[PDB]
């Protein structure tokens, strides 16, 4: 009754027998913009279920070795469905976001996963190594769109903060022997009523294994982590032609 | 005194400045209504004559 669940949003429907309740992102479910709050004046456009659905957008292997990967939003979603016409036909773009990350073993395998979001995902380069060079990271870096991108230095999560602290930020954990996903319910969150969807990325999703993968020989070694998210509550404003970048 | 009805019918010395125009107050700037379409002849907002 905490471990059981079913998402239903749009004409998708998602089912897990082994939950661990759902965390709403700083307690607060998403919302469209208020009156006061707006700014543009143009009517928007709320497509609803059109947009406002699950997509699942890519599988990754976890294995021995993982180090974690990472993917921004909505930069996973702008060429995807319906969602990702509007993300490119309009200048303004505001949503939040259900996130159901899966990963499911079996009773004799281990391992834990750190499921979490994290607003303005800086990402940071190693300045040449020696700490000399001001180098910047490259745009397939800041934003790798579905593909998502491993990280390099987990610890320091490529940005130079502590991963130890990463708890503070909205997150369940994939423990193995306990659940077999993660949900997290994410309002919109910026300093701005509207934004671009595609200059700016709201906010980075990390999944990151923190007890390493284990089992042993002869157990299913394929453990696949796949991500499905939907829009909540999407609007679109300003719009022109569609643009890509 | 005057007898004459022009002398008695004129604006002679009218020292009131007659205004058009009033000001209102206007703290902030203006607010936006929600509009929707209109599919009307006859009524025309966006044709001017500068
Ligand atoms: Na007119």
């Amino acid at each position: 009754s905490d471990r059981v669940a079913q998402l239903t949003i749009g004409n998708s429907t998602i089912t897990t027998q082994e939950a661990a309740n759902i965390i709403v992102g700083y307690g607060e479910w998403p919302s469209y913009c208020s009156d006061s709050d707006a700014t543009a004046v143009d009517k928007p456009t709320r497509p609803d279920v059109s947009v406002n659905r699950f997509y699942t957008l890519d599988t990754k292997l976890w294995e021995k070795s993982s180090k974690g990967w990472y993917w921004k939003f909505p930069d996973v979603l702008t060429e995807t469905g319906v969602f990702g016409q509007n993300a490119q036909f309009h200048y303004l773009y505001r949503s939040g976001f259900c996130i159901h990350v899966q990963c499911n073993a079996s009773k004799f395998h281990q391992g834990a996963l750190l499921v979490a979001v994290l607003p303005e995902y800086v990402i940071g380069t190693v300045a040449g190594g020696t700490g000399t060079e001001d180098t910047h990271p490259p745009y397939k870096q800041t934003q790798p769109g579905a593909d998502g991108f491993e990280l390099q230095h987990p610890y320091v999560l490529d940005a130079g903060i502590p991963i130890s602290q990463l708890t503070v930020c909205p997150h369940q954990w994939i423990n193995l022997r306990t659940n077999n996903c993660a949900t997290i319910i994410v309002p919109y969150i910026n300093a701005l009523p509207f934004d671009s969807a595609l200059n700016h990325c709201n906010f980075g999703l990390l999944v990151v294994p923190i007890s390493p993968l284990d089992y042993d020989q002869g157990a299913t070694p394929v453990i696949p982590i796949t991500i499905t998210l939907a829009p909540m509550c999407s609007e679109f404003a300003g719009l022109r032609q569609a643009v890509t970048q | 005194g005057d007898r004459v009805a022009d002398v008695i019918e004129s604006s002679i010395g009218d020292s009131v400045s007659r205004a058009l125009t009033h000001a209102l107050p206007a703290p902030t700037g203006q607010n936006t209504q929600v509009s929707s379409h209109r599919l009307d002849t006859g009524k025309v907002p966006a044709l001017q004559a500068a």
